[PDB]
RNA sequence: ACUCGUGCCCCGUGUGGCGAAAGGGAAGCCGGUUAAUAUUCCGGCACCUGGAUGUGGGUUUUGCGCGGCAACGCAACUGAA
């Protein structure tokens, strides 16, 4: 796994024909909130801090792609 | 008496061009504010002609003599010193110390110092210059 | 009137298969 | 503070094989394990490595010498007589 | 390197110029 | 916590190759992992002292590495520690020129005749 | 020869010496020196070195005849030297001949 | 009886030599052109030890003069070599310590190692630490020459043979004791299977001549003819004499 | 290279196999699962070797990269016998 700065490489790295699924993991305790794409060799995570971006770059996605939420307590 | 003069041909002992031999422009036997030491200025080259041969075209002569230059500040530790020398008109003020702080008087420098070096290896003089040292 | 020969060892020559 | 009054280094062998050859012993012991000057760089840094080879701690060169000290009498006036011969009828 | 290595990349260049003659 | 561990592999000596080291997991037992052996340094090919700049790792293992990383800018990069590629030049000059007196003390001094 | 041991000690206490392998050959860049003195179990290369700068800076060179470390006692110190370079003379007439 | 002890040893199943230790043997070059005319040279490398000799050996890099390669050669170390030392070898080397020239081209007196009994075998005689031969006297008519073996012996060769000037490096050994059985065991551990050393007195009659008995003893003369039977050679064999040496030795 | 195997051209001092589940040696970890197997099954996350190959970037307008006094650095940055 490698991790993503910023998020204009981010944003390309989801436009690849590679890109099979994407996820949201936020974490209410310390305030995060993570993006993860999963590719052919590495699975790739954004880290922000705020809130009011995090629904910004949600729009800003390709419409293609699938979404999740990473419920807690995920089922086996 | 002083033999590092502005007309010396030395050779690099250390560094990237460690072997190479050059010709001193301009000594600096006063450390500057940067290099606080003896230092000097020097052109010299990188890539030697190729060898040529009485059979072969005229196309294929001047494509193999062709000379890749560089130039260079170097601490006075770091030469060693010979007993020729090439006085050379094309080269006065090529460099003054202040062509090495932008990128684009260093490519005009270098363009000067081949077009000069070509045209005198090409007349047959100072034929031990033009030779690599094999070591 | 012999050939030249540039080694002092004797290789077997090569014929048709 | 001397803590020995004969024996010296041969003290390691305790009251075992005979005074004589504990005598024997100690006279090549001593001049195996001293060091010498090096005829090259001059430093004080020359010691055994084997049975006929001595090297130098600091400039790195080891040379071909006696079982137990750096040069033998036999060596060193044979040098002086080659020298001699080569010397003094060719020049 | 290995002398299997370089094998591969003028393998590799022998097949491209043939191609590329094909293509013209 | 004072848990006794075990070997995960058919070999029960301990050579030159089984190798291990103790690890803790996220599953909160004690386990063993079975490592490789360390690299090693290449070395000056005159004096012999380990060549600054260039990774210690085990032989294969340099086939994969880009090759910036393998040498340094200079003549003989590898191999040679840049001390010994210094006396080697001035040897070279001094030599060849001694090399020119000789010749020509000899032919003119002695060959005047 | 004889009488160098005798003439190094006078320049010692009148002119000015110079002592070790850079400062010798910073003295030879700079053109001020008059004389050097080399040991004799100096290695080869560095012996042959400090001659061709001597040549090119025009400066007469001893062969001292013996090591490094009688070399430096011959000019009172208490540790090895094999090469030297010489200033100025003082009251001492070593560079006569 | 059975066979006795050293009959065994002629089988060579466990009384042969230890060699993994050991690199290569001890020769000088193949004789050629440039040491029959000129010279050539080359460096030495190392000294190093092989386990199962005194003597250290020399490592030794010359030129190939038809090819484009380089030749590594084990000489025996002569004392005074060092590493980077040039060496000369030919007919028209010079007389200095390791140099390997004719006993032609050497005056009366001097001193070699490692000579050839006949040009080309590459070293016979002198090759033990602290020993050598002398040249005595020279023939060019003929072309011989006469020299003094380490055991007092006086012989004849040619005099193309090659030698070593110098003495062989490894001192006075033998000087001091082994004074502990385990550093004997260590000596031969590396060099055969001959330690340690049954008497025959103390053995049965069925294993050796000197048998049993009601006392340890021999019980019949020590000294065996030269032409006996394999079986029955132990003891001294063809001894001109028994006894102390009172004083001196007349035989040289 | 073959129209298509057939035909050409170089180098040559040397030229077999068996023999180690403790010697040398390319590459995998965590969690779960069965009555009985798992570093082998399920989930997640990686790595090595071999083979084909296209985009991005790099170099070259006078042909095969720049920087540092130096030890050396940088994602690349021709190289047969
Ligand atoms: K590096
Ligand atoms: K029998
Ligand atoms: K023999
Ligand atoms: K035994
Ligand atoms: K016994
Ligand atoms: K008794
Ligand atoms: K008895
Ligand atoms: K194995
Ligand atoms: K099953
Ligand atoms: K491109
Ligand atoms: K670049
Ligand atoms: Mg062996
Ligand atoms: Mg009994
Ligand atoms: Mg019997
Ligand atoms: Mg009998
Ligand atoms: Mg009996
Ligand atoms: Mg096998
Ligand atoms: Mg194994
Ligand atoms: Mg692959
Ligand atoms: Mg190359
Ligand atoms: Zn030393
Ligand atoms: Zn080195």
């Amino acid at each position: 796994p490698q991790e993503v700065s910023d998020i204009k490489k981010f944003i390309e790295i989801c436009r690849r024909k590679d890109a099979s699924s994407a996820r949201i993991k936020k974490n209410p305790k310390t305030q995060q909130i993570k993006f993860k794409v999963r590719c052919q060799r590495f699975l790739y995570t954004l880290v922000l801090k705020d809130s009011d971006k995090a629904e910004k770059l949600k729009q800003s996605l390709p419409p293609n792609l699938q979404i999740k939420d990473v419920p807690k307590r995920n089922k086996r | 008496m002083k033999f590092l003069k502005t007309s010396r041909v030395c050779l690099v002992t250390r560094g990237r061009y460690a072997g190479k031999k050059v010709v001193i422009i301009q000594p600096v036997d006063q450390g500057t504010k940067s290099h606080p030491y003896g230092h000097a200025l020097v052109a010299g080259i990188e890539r030697y002609p190729s060898k040529i041969t009485r059979r072969m075209s005229k196309a294929r002569i001047e494509k193999r003599s062709k000379i890749k230059p560089f130039i260079k500040v170097i601490n006075y530790n770091h030469l060693m010193p010979t007993r020729y020398t090439l006085e050379l008109e094309g080269l006065k003020a090529v460099i003054n110390a202040d062509t090495f702080k932008e990128p684009s008087q260093r490519e005009e420098a270098k363009k000067t110092v081949k077009k000069v070096l070509e045209d005198r290896y090409n007349s047959g003089k100072n034929r031990w210059f033009f030779t690599p040292l094999r070591f | 009137k012999t050939k030249v020969r540039k080694s002092t060892t004797f290789h077997r020559p090569k014929t048709l298969v | 503070s001397k803590r020995t009054k004969k024996v010296g280094i041969s003290g390691k062998y305790g009251t075992r094989y005979g005074a004589s050859l504990r005598k024997l012993v100690k006279k090549q012991e001593v001049t195996q394990h001293a060091r010498y000057t090096c005829t090259f760089c001059g430093k004080n840094s020359v010691r055994r490595t084997a049975v006929g080879i001595w090297s130098c701690k600091s400039c790195k060169k080891t040379m071909a010498g006696g079982a137990y000290t750096v040069s033998t009498p036999a060596a060193a006036a044979m040098r002086s007589t080659l020298r001699r011969l080569r010397e003094i009828t060719e020049a | 390197m290995r002398a299997k290595w370089r094998k591969k990349r003028t393998r590799r260049l022998k097949r491209k110029r043939r191609k590329v003659r094909a293509r013209s | 916590a004072p848990t006794r561990v075990t070997y995960r592999r058919r070999n029960p000596y301990n050579t030159t190759s089984n190798r291990t080291r103790v690890i803790k997991t996220p599953g909160g037992q004690l386990r063993v992992l079975h490592i490789k052996k360390r690299g090693t340094a290449p070395k000056c090919g005159d004096c012999g002292i380990k060549l600054p700049g260039i990774p210690a790792l085990r032989p294969r293992e340099y086939a994969t590495i880009s090759k910036p990383k393998k040498t340094v800018q200079r003549a003989y990069g590898g191999s040679r520690c840049g001390n010994c590629v210094r006396d080697r030049i001035i040897r070279a000059f001094l030599i060849e020129e001694q090399k020119i007196v000789k010749k020509v003390l000899k032919e003119q001094s002695q060959a005047e005749k | 020869a004889q009488s160098i041991g005798a003439k190094l000690a006078l320049v010692i206490k009148s002119g000015k010496v110079v002592l070790g392998y850079r400062s010798t050959l910073k003295a030879l860049r700079s053109g001020k020196a008059k004389l050097i003195l080399i040991a004799a179990n100096t290695p080869p290369l560095r012996k042959s070195e400090l001659e061709y700068y001597s040549m090119m800076s025009k400066t007469p060179v001893h062969h001292y005849s013996g090591t490094n470390i009688e070399l430096g006692t011959a000019c009172g110190k208490l540790f090895r030297c094999s090469t030297m370079a010489i200033l100025d003379a003082g009251d001492s007439d070593i560079l006569a001949d | 009886g059975r066979v006795i002890r050293n009959q065994r040893k002629g089988r060579g199943s466990v009384f042969t030599a230890h060699t993994r230790l050991r690199k290569a043997p001890a020769k000088f070059r193949p004789l050629d052109y440039a040491e029959r005319h000129g010279y050539i040279r080359g460096i030495v490398k190392e000294i190093i030890h092989d386990p199962g000799r005194g003597a250290p050996l020399a490592r030794v890099v010359f030129r190939s003069p038809y090819k484009y390669k380089q030749i590594t050669e084990t000489f025996i170390a002569n004392e005074g070599m060092y590493t980077g030392q040039f060496i000369y070898a030919g007919k028209n080397a010079a007389l200095t310590v390791g140099n390997i020239l004719p006993l032609s081209s050497v005056p009366e007196g001097t001193v070699v190692s490692n000579v050839e009994e006949k040009p080309g075998d590459r070293g016979a005689l002198g090759r033990t630490s602290g020993n050598y031969v002398t040249v005595v006297g020279h023939n060019p008519d003929e072309g011989k020459t006469r020299i003094k073996l380490p055991s007092g012996a006086k012989k004849v060769v040619p005099s193309s043979s090659r030698g070593m000037i110098g003495i062989v490096a490894g001192g006075g050994r033998t000087d001091k004791p082994l004074l502990k059985a385990s550093r004997a065991k260590h000596k031969f551990a590396v060099k055969r299977n001959r330690w340690p050393k049954t008497r025959g007195v103390a053995m049965n009659p069925v294993d050796h001549p000197h048998g049993g008995g009601n006392h340890q003893h021999i019980g019949k003369a020590s000294t065996i003819s030269r032409y006996a039977a394999q079986g029955q050679k132990a003891g001294l064999i063809a001894a001109r004499r028994t006894g102390l040496l009172r004083g001196t030795q007349k035989t040289k």
